[PDB]
């Protein structure tokens, strides 16, 4: 792991001591070689997690997400040109190095034994993302978006620190194993209720749940493509990762005290899939898709079945890939026509002809394509929640119907029926765009072949 | 002024603080505070505008009545158990007036009205020396009289100072009142820990002094009073932008950055007691004061304002002050997260 | 463009919380939520009572 | 077999590493708990070398024949 | 009588085509364009994707699978040979318990 | 935690700190301090309009030396501090053992837990 | 109605307007001196005889 | 305690109220600070004399020479204000608003 | 904080002003000499809290 | 060459640069001597 | 003060009624004295009769909050017959917030005061019941 | 710099470079009439070092290379466009006005340093006080809205109240038709195209407002039209007066020390140039400023501190 | 050829250095060399060590 951290340090002065028109190839090639050495991590077996350099350990809750970050970095590094090529050398190098430092605090977050180290690297994940979206947002409410963003994520995640410190000096250390192997069951007085509500409320902020969700879509639609993809995929699935870790304590009360969040989550899932049925601004639909999936993930973590945890981590990885890709398609359409609205750019089956193949493929992976990883995750979540209660399946299936409906609406309204024939600036699609389509939809199909890699540690 | 005269006067401000730090006799403490006042007045009114005259007048009245109330506390102490040892007092009344003397001295929310008034109407050098030294020296006094304090004093003054220094600051566009409101906020953080483990408070003192010296050197990069002047500092220099970014967020205190070490260890050795509602309330108001830092950041280093010609005329010339000690204090004030085991450097 | 700025973010100015707005808000938000809360408490209490009887049909009910 | 031979670690190395690492951090947790117990009882009673606030020195205390006996 | 500004209506919306018609997506320097297509379409697919596919194709028994197959086969052959009931309940022996009583 | 018999003032390293070993050469924390000194010199080049990564190499050498030297002495003080904290603690442990009970290592054959199944 | 207007009123608008009104009541001090010393005086007296600190 | 000490402390706190609440001029405020100086002087002096604590008899005279130079600094400031305006009112300080 | 330059330089240049039981200038006591000497020798090498006990 | 009437510095002084190099090399030699004395003091005491 | 809050928490809650209401009006008188003292200290009312009106307004609002809150505290505890739940004081804090809003003659101030005063009164009883220490340990 | 406190501590004073050689004289006439003829005469016959007229590219020729930078950077004044069309609402009068004000202030501060060191006293021409007179008369013709006149009034309030007014001002009166004949016999076509009532307003304000509002600060010498060359008269009149008024009586060392440290670090002078009030003729959006700023860094001398600059030299960047 | 274009060597240097640093740390952490009750065999036969 420290051999995976230290070349990400040394990759940072690469962009600094490389001259102009030469930085690009260097950063691409070297971060891809880091991605190979990243996929070399997968040694995990059987009995234990692989634990070393005492701060570090890897589950299979952490191995696939860590490979997801260390593979989604160079994809993004390639993805974020044509909107800052005409910017200056200094701000270009600063942008790239800020992304690299964002990756470093992400990997520090994902290999955190000690939960205080986890919280420090958590808000360390926060702080560059604001600078990215606020400096290169390329819209006019990005300022308010970043402000809402930081105050929601901090003020939700702030008392989590106090609760973890209370754990640190009422029990002993915060190794995750010594959090395990020692955890005494805590009874149902009111202070235990507040401590559980503190930790769960911090990560409810981060996912988001339904009641705290306007945090996200402004921050998605007013961001550059790099910040939007890292934000959506890596940050929300990081919140889920952290909840999967911290739920090992406070077991014998969360049954009693974890009802109303299920109701808020399911009704918010239906309302979110309904609100993304009728909006304009194509960019926003994928944000509300993300909120729908994360509400389903929250149901999956509040129930405590191994079926639920395997479906949870699969849903995390699959929707990270899918929503990141479909953000990239939205950015490609917006760089074709500088609109950000939807109904202006109709047509696009005729022109950009094999762009239609990638809209089809991304939207069917959003559809729960019948061997896709998205379907596997949603299916095992539905199985586990049916075992939780025999009546929840109406909301799950109604979610499925509306999810298919807005996916198909996005398909056949943005990219179907008639070119509006007053446009005359859309080019043929470049090779870079099709390269990014390929770099998104090869790993999803390879994971569709052999998926037993990425299911949870409750295997 | 002569440079001889200013080196003498700065030597006497230093001498007053060293006498306060060094003595074991209460009259020496009182003479130290007085001499510190006497010398710190003509650092103000380096110019001669009526702003400085009124500001030094207000500061003089509040500071002198604080010093005489401190002498009242000493004289009550010797109306009771009679010896000149700087130690535990022997009256809750004497401790009460002594804490209120310091609360008028260095600024707490019942007693804080003079601080933004006096910090606006002066140049930045006088504000620098007053904030740093005048908030350094009486913390030594509190560290010497910690065993005999009614905790309701420090609790009330600390909580109320955090929330007043928070809520003031949403409206002020002047830089100096922003910095004084930040000062009262850190006085709350530096005072509420005191009856628990004072090594935290003295480390917080060193942190706050290093941060505020960085901030006033960056506002002495060119003489700026509003935020608009800082947008023009963007247009004339690129690296002052990124340093205002990093040091403003370190005044905000985010965990990858070194302004989080005051919050973090204090919450730790605050909640190895079982005060929990008080730390979490303090940390919520600590989230509150970060907003005006954030709107200053959004004003200058992140967005870009429209600007003015003759900055074309300013491009040729160097910004050729000497920065007093800028780089050392910058990267010692911001990158110092992974050295929180330098807490125990202190005792 | 004008209609997009109308439907998107010019909703909130103007807005005053009136009788109609607040009543329809507290109906459409809290109502179905508290409804699903009651039905889930109903099914969960029925299930806990039936398995506390001892006669749940757990003839084999492995994947929980 | 080759991937086993050249790129990975045995479960022996990993297993004894985990056992050593648990024993180390177990010692850390137990020392920290004993530290907070000693700190609370030592602030309570004061029978230890930590919390001794600076009392009166006796070297400046004199005894020599005054001008009045009945002190 | 009012302008509030001095800047140009900016920019000219330069599509990268019509000047280098063999170009790939990014900037017009035609050597490094070939270098970029080179570096992604070799060191992203031909040494990354296909090698990762072979590397996760076979690897050890991931989370100890085929070991568990062979161990289960040996133990079930043992249990049905030596007369004992397959998967006896009470995984810990109740001789090693001291239950609270009344 | 006050004196602790300060007689013997602040005394930046006491006589007793010579019994513990000093921090080694190329310990990682002093290496961090050296990198931070390097970054200090680089931003020192950045404040003035001199070109960065050149024209300040003697100042690079001076800042790196100053920070590594000061941080070395601070690490020596830190090791003294933690050594004396553990020494005070175990001395008071061995002082009155009868007030610190050593509890019985009950095996799990007799430690009962209320079960409460998670469904 | 549910997401935009009510969720933005209840969490951002409520907190933001509360802090803004507390700002406009705190920092709106006319620059006089007799007022500040009367605040000091009643603080002293309300700390002595009403909410005691000398016990 | 005694009888005299109550009356001297009563005189002190009345002088403190006269220092804090003050209506029109600043000279009367600094003059009440001088009266508070007198009160602390007399209090510490009678304490030290009744104790026959002959050793630290430095307190009253050094207290008063120092609070005297405090009053000297104050008179310099007040005359500076009255130079740069017409009077020495609490008005004309109404600028530099909060 | 508080330093001990008063201790390290050795010359107790302020520990003569402090209490009684010292060089009063012509050797007389105060009114309450022996009480101070008894209380100081009660709580001399004591950690200030079992002194209060 | 190419500059008119104001090089304010950049014409390198030689007092300060030699002073910096000398005090820095001296500070290194002092700390290495200190570290060797500490190691030998440590193995002498134990 | 300590004395009247101790009088308020002395009575079991529980049914020993209307002493609770009188103690809560004493809470209101103290709060009104604080707010009125700072408000007339930092306004220059111009003139004193209007200052008497302002002080009377603040003390009357605070005393009315105390009175209505004590009445609904006692009544809810007598009806629900469960002297340990915080939900009765949740209802009490919302009722006090609504009457604060009605004496200030608004709607939104009343509803937000209902929410925040209810949740904080729930926190007050909840911490007094489980046991959260008043203002200090001060030990370690 | 070899200054700060330590220069005043070691090097004794600056009183010793005074007086009756070192002084501030300032020759002010109307446009193109009292020009550097009389200024070069008083410089060459009074022993007193000359500074030229304050044009536009003085900021170009004041540091680094003396080759003037193009008007995209040092403008955007377009002085001949001002003389041709001082009525176009695209913004061409006030921008030029404030740029000339900064130019005058810059060369005034530099001449003040060259007075306070070494001597020998300087002759200025068309100093700052004539510039506020120019704004006054330019508003009398009705070229600029009153708001922007108030902005220049605010700049004048802040900047001028830190300095010392000069010793003597040689006013030179040349009447209407004589200036008009000189400008219509010079030859510059965009100067040929000037108007005459603007010249009249210059005359009217430049009589009625400058000369009363001196009041023996800046001791005046009013000269007629053909009272030029004619050099011994202005030399004997400068010599044979006595200086008894104005703030240049007593400083003594402290004020002169403060002005020496205020003139150095010229951004101290220029800190009060941008207020800003936002002036829809003056402000520039960030896009134009940013691309012009990057192209200004692309100039071969200005990029990162010409004292250290590569690609001219100076072979000492310490290896 | 390394001196010609040397930019493309930095991250293998970083990875091999991190690999060696993990090796040094594993040489540091390794107690319980045979003290497990699960992997406890007689070391044989060459020289003195069975895993590292
Ligand atoms: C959301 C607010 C979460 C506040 C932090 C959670 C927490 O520790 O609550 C319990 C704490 C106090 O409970 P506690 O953690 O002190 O538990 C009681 C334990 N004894 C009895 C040993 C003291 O309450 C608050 O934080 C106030 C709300
Ligand atoms: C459960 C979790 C709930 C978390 C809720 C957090 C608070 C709500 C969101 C915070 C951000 C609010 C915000 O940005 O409001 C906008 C407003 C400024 O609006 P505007 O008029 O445009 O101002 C121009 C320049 N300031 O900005 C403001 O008014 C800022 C006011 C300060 C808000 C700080 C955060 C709350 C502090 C509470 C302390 C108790």
């Amino acid at each position: 792991m420290l051999k995976y951290i230290i070349p990400t340090m040394m990759l940072m002065p690469l962009t600094w001591l490389s001259k102009n028109s030469m930085i690009w190839i260097n950063t691409t090639l070297h971060s891809l070689l880091i991605s190979l050495t990243s996929l070399l991590l997968l040694n995990q077996f059987g009995d234990n997690s692989l634990n070393f350099s005492l701060t570090f350990f890897s589950d299979s809750l952490s191995t696939p997400l860590l490979i997801l970050t260390m593979w989604l970095l160079p994809l993004m590094l390639m993805a974020s040109q044509h909107h800052l090529s005409k910017e200056n050398l200094a701000r270009k190098k600063l942008f790239i190095s800020m992304l690299i430092l964002l990756q470093l605090f992400l990997i520090m977050t994902f290999t955190a034994t000690e939960l205080i180290f986890f919280y420090i690297m958590f808000e360390a994940t926060l702080v560059p993302t604001l600078i990215i979206i606020t400096r290169w947002g390329n819209q006019t409410e990005r300022l308010n978006a970043g402000l809402y963003f930081l105050f929601y994520t901090l003020a939700g995640s702030l008392p989590l620190l106090v609760a973890l410190i209370y754990i640190q000096n009422t029990m002993g250390s915060l190794n995750f194993l010594i959090l395990q192997y020692w955890v005494q069951p805590m009874p149902n007085s009111w202070s235990n209720t507040f401590m559980w509500l503190a930790c769960m409320m911090a990560f409810m902020v981060k996912m988001p749940l339904y009641g705290l969700h306007l945090w996200l879509p402004k921050a998605h639609v007013e961001a550059p493509i790099a910040g939007s993809m890292v934000l959506a995929a890596i940050l929300l699935k990081l919140g889920g990762y952290g909840m999967m870790r911290i739920t090992l304590l406070l077991n014998p009360i969360t049954d009693f005290m974890a009802y109303p969040f299920i109701m808020l989550s399911l009704w918010g899932m239906i309302m979110t899939s309904s609100i993304c049925l009728r909006q304009t601004d194509l960019k926003s639909l994928i944000a509300y898709s993300s909120v729908s999936h994360m509400a389903l993930v929250i149901v999956a973590i509040l129930i405590q079945t191994p079926w639920s945890y395997m479906g949870a981590t699969a849903l995390m990885i699959a929707h990270g890939l899918t929503s990141s890709m479909l953000f990239c398609l939205a950015n490609s359409n917006y760089e074709r026509v500088h609109s950000r609205t939807m109904i202006l750019a109709r047509g696009l089956q005729t022109l950009l002809p094999l762009m239609a193949a990638w809209w089809l493929l991304a939207s069917l992976t959003n559809l729960a394509l019948p061997p896709s990883i998205n379907l596997i995750g949603e299916l095992f979540v539905v199985m586990s929640t049916f075992s939780w209660s025999n009546i929840t399946i109406i909301l799950m299936g109604l979610n499925m119907v509306i999810t298919a409906l807005y996916s198909l609406y996005m398909l056949i309204t943005t990219q179907r029926g008639k070119h509006t024939h007053h446009i005359n600036n859309i080019l043929p699609s470049f090779t870079r765009e099709n390269a990014l389509m390929s770099l998104h939809m090869l790993p999803l199909l390879l994971l569709s072949l052999n998926p037993k890699i990425i299911l949870g540690p409750l295997y | 002024m002569n440079p001889i005269i200013l080196i003498i006067i700065l030597m006497t401000v230093m001498l007053g603080t060293i006498i306060v730090m060094i003595s074991t006799h209460w009259l020496l403490i009182w003479i130290g505070f007085e001499m510190n006042m006497l010398a710190i007045i003509p650092i103000m009114m380096k110019k001669h505008n009526p702003r400085a005259t009124e500001a030094s007048t207000k500061y003089f009245l509040t500071q002198s009545t604080a010093s005489m109330l401190l002498m009242m506390a000493i004289i009550i102490n010797l109306m009771f158990s009679g010896q000149w040892t700087v130690m535990k007092l022997f009256n809750p009344m004497a401790s009460m007036l002594m804490t209120m003397a310091l609360a008028m001295k260095l600024g707490m929310a019942p007693f804080h009205f003079w601080v933004p008034e006096v910090t606006q109407g002066i140049p930045l050098s006088s504000g620098l020396i007053l904030l740093t030294w005048q908030k350094l020296a009486p913390m030594s006094v509190l560290y010497q009289i910690l065993p005999s304090i009614n905790l309701d004093l420090i609790l009330t003054l600390s909580i109320l100072s955090i929330t007043i220094g928070g809520w003031g600051g949403l409206n002020q566009t002047q830089l100096r009142k922003i910095m004084a409101y930040s000062s009262i906020a850190h006085m709350g953080w530096m005072t509420a820990v005191l009856l628990y483990n004072p090594t935290m408070t003295l480390l917080n003192l060193i942190i706050y002094i290093i941060m505020t010296s960085t901030m006033f050197t960056l506002f002495m990069a060119n003489s700026t009073t509003t935020t608009l002047s800082l947008s023009h500092t963007w247009n004339k220099a690129p690296i002052m932008t990124i340093l205002v970014l990093i040091t403003l967020l370190s005044m905000g205190g985010l965990p990858p950055l070194s302004g989080f070490m005051p919050k973090w260890m204090i919450i730790q050795e605050m909640t190895k007691n079982d005060s929990i509602i008080l730390p979490t309330l303090m940390a919520i108001t600590a989230l509150l004061n970060l907003y005006f830092y954030m709107r200053l950041t959004y004003s200058t280093a992140l967005t870009m304002f429209p600007s003015t010609n003759n900055m074309k005329m300013k491009w040729q010339f160097p910004t050729t002050k000497r920065m007093t000690l800028l780089p050392t204090m910058t990267v010692l004030s911001t990158m110092l997260l992974p050295l929180t085991p330098i807490l125990s450097i202190l005792e | 463009i004008r209609w997009t700025c109308a439907r998107s973010a010019n909703v909130y100015p103007n807005f005053r919380p009136n009788t109609k707005t607040s009543l329809l808000g507290a109906l459409f938000g809290i109502g179905p939520l508290i409804f699903w809360y009651y039905v889930f408490k109903t099914d969960r209490d029925r299930k806990e009572k039936l398995i506390q009887e001892g006669k749940l049909d757990r003839t084999f009910n492995i994947s929980y | 077999r080759w991937i086993a031979r050249t790129f990975f670690d045995a479960p022996e190395k990993n297993y004894e590493r985990t056992m050593a690492i648990l024993q180390i951090e177990s010692e850390k947790a137990e020392l920290r708990l004993k530290e907070l117990e000693v700190r609370r009882l030592m602030r309570a009673k004061g029978d230890g070398p930590w919390f001794q606030y600076p009392t009166i020195d006796k070297a400046l205390i004199d005894h020599s024949p005054k001008a009045t006996p009945d002190n | 009588p009012t302008l509030r500004w001095q800047e140009d209506p900016e920019p000219e919306d330069e599509n990268l085509y019509e000047k280098n018609p063999d170009s790939h997506g990014y900037d017009k320097d035609p050597a490094v364009d070939v270098w970029n297509m080179r570096v992604v379409f070799f060191f992203g697919f031909s040494i990354v994707l296909v090698l990762g596919s072979t590397f996760v194709a076979y690897l050890p028994d991931y989370r100890m699978q085929e070991w568990a197959r062979r161990e289960a086969e040996r133990l079930v052959k043992y249990r049905e040979a030596h007369g004992l009931p397959l998967m006896e309940s009470n995984c810990f022996d109740p001789s090693k318990i001291q239950l609270p009583e009344d | 935690m006050t004196g602790r018999q300060a007689r013997a003032p602040l005394q930046f390293l006491p006589d007793e700190a010579r019994s513990l070993p000093p921090p080694k050469l190329t310990d990682p924390r002093l290496a961090y301090i050296g990198f931070l000194g390097y970054c200090s010199g680089l931003i020192d080049n950045a404040i003035r309009r001199r070109p960065v990564l050149s024209a300040g190499l003697h100042r690079q050498f001076l800042y790196i030396t100053s920070f590594v030297f000061v941080g070395y002495y601070l690490l020596k003080r830190q090791d003294y501090m933690y050594a004396v904290r553990d020494h005070d603690m175990f001395s008071y442990i061995k002082s009155h053992p009868e007030d610190f009970p050593e509890k019985d290592k009950k095996t799990y054959r007799e430690v009962f837990e209320e079960f409460h199944p998670v469904r | 109605l549910l997401d935009l207007i009510w969720l933005e009123t209840i969490l951002p608008k409520t907190i933001s307007l509360a802090q803004m009104k507390m700002s406009t009541t705190i920092t709106s001090q006319k620059g006089l001196i007799k007022l500040y010393f009367l605040s000091f005086l009643i603080t002293i007296l309300i700390s002595t005889t009403l909410l005691n600190f000398h016990e | 305690m005694s009888l005299v000490y109550m009356n001297i402390m009563m005189a002190f706190t009345v002088s403190l109220t006269g220092l804090l609440m003050y209506r029109s001029h600043l000279m009367s405020s600094l003059l009440c600070l001088e009266g508070m100086m007198l009160s602390l002087f007399i209090l510490a002096t009678l304490m030290i004399l009744n104790s026959h604590f002959t050793l630290a008899s430095m307190m009253p005279i050094i207290l008063l020479v120092f609070a005297a130079c405090e009053a000297a600094l104050g008179l310099s400031l007040l005359v500076m204000v009255s130079n740069t305006y017409g009077t020495d009112y609490v008005q004309n300080l109404n600028l530099l608003q909060c | 904080p508080f330093f001990d330059v008063q201790k390290k330089l050795g010359v107790d240049l302020d520990h003569w002003m402090t209490i009684q039981s010292a060089e009063q200038p012509h050797r007389i006591p105060a009114r309450c000499h022996a009480f101070e000497k008894e209380w100081i020798e009660c709580a001399h090498g004591i950690g200030s809290i079992r002194a209060e006990k | 060459k190419f500059y008119i009437q104001e090089p304010p510095h950049g014409s390198p002084n030689w007092l300060k640069v030699g002073l910096t190099l000398g005090t820095s090399a001296f500070l290194w030699i002092y700390l290495i001597k200190q570290h060797n004395e500490d190691v030998l003091e440590y193995k002498r005491r134990n | 003060a300590k004395t009247l809050l101790h009088q308020y928490w002395d009575i079991p809650e529980g049914t020993e009624c209307h002493r609770k209401t009188y103690a809560a009006t004493s809470i209101g008188g103290a709060s009104g004295l604080v707010v009125s003292a700072y408000s007339v200290a930092l306004k220059t009312p111009t003139s004193f009769l209007e200052g008497v009106a302002r002080t009377g307004r603040y003390t009357f609002t605070a005393a009315a909050i105390g009175a209505i809150f004590g009445l609904t505290s006692c009544i809810s505890a007598q009806v629900r017959e469960k002297p340990d739940d915080p939900l009765n004081y949740l209802i009490g804090g919302c009722a006090g917030g609504l009457t604060l809003g009605a004496r200030t003659r608004s709607y939104g101030i009343g509803a937000a005061a209902c929410a925040y005063m209810g949740l904080t009164a729930a926190l007050v009883k909840m911490g007094q019941l489980e046991g959260w220490k008043v203002f200090a340990e001060p030990k370690v | 710099l070899q200054y700060g406190p330590l220069a005043y501590i070691l090097g004794e004073k600056t009183t010793k470079k005074m007086t009756e050689n070192s002084k501030l004289i300032t020759v002010d006439g109307n446009i193109c009439s009292g020009k550097s003829k009389l200024a070069k005469e008083v410089a060459e016959k009074l022993g007193l070092k000359h500074f030229p007229e304050a044009g536009i590219h003085y900021a170009d020729s004041t540091t680094g290379d003396g080759k003037p930078l193009p008007v995209r950077f040092s403008g955007n004044c377009s002085l001949e466009k001002f003389y041709d069309d001082p009525k176009s609402n695209d913004g061409n009068s006030y921008r030029l006005q404030a740029w000339l004000y900064a130019s005058r202030l810059l060369q005034y501060a530099d001449a003040l340093e060259h007075l306070l060191s070494t001597g020998q006293g300087v002759v200025l021409e068309r100093s700052i006080y004539s510039d506020f007179v120019f704004l006054e008369a330019m508003y009398r013709q009705g070229f600029i809205r009153k708001q922007c006149v108030d902005h220049y009034n605010q700049v004048k309030k802040v900047t001028v109240c830190e300095y010392l007014p000069p010793h003597v001002v040689i006013y030179v009166d040349v009447p209407v038709s004589e200036v008009q004949s000189r400008i219509q016999k010079k030859g510059n076509p965009h100067e040929m195209k000037i108007t005459s009532a603007y010249l009249q307003d210059i005359e009217n304000v430049y009589k009625g407002t400058f000369l009363p509002e001196m009041s023996e600060k800046c001791e005046v010498l009013q000269y007629s039209a053909w009272e030029a060359e004619d050099a011994e008269k202005v030399v004997e009149d400068i010599q044979y007066l006595k200086y008894d008024k104005g703030p240049w009586l007593d400083q003594d060392d402290r004020k002169l020390h403060n002005l020496r440290m205020l003139v150095q670090d010229k951004l101290e002078v220029l800190n009060y140039t941008s207020i800003p009030v936002f002036l829809p003729e003056v402000t520039i959006g960030a896009h134009q400023s940013d691309r012009v700023f990057q192209e200004f860094t692309e100039l071969p001398g200005r990029k990162y501190r010409a004292g250290y600059n590569e690609d001219v030299g100076d072979k000492w960047i310490w290896l | 050829v390394v001196r010609d274009h040397w930019i493309h060597v930095l991250v293998p240097v970083g990875f091999v250095f991190g690999y060696y640093l993990d090796r040094k740390n594993d040489e540091k952490l390794a107690a319980f060399r045979n003290k497990s009750l699960l992997y406890k065999r007689e070391l044989k036969p060459n020289e003195e060590v069975t895993w590292k």
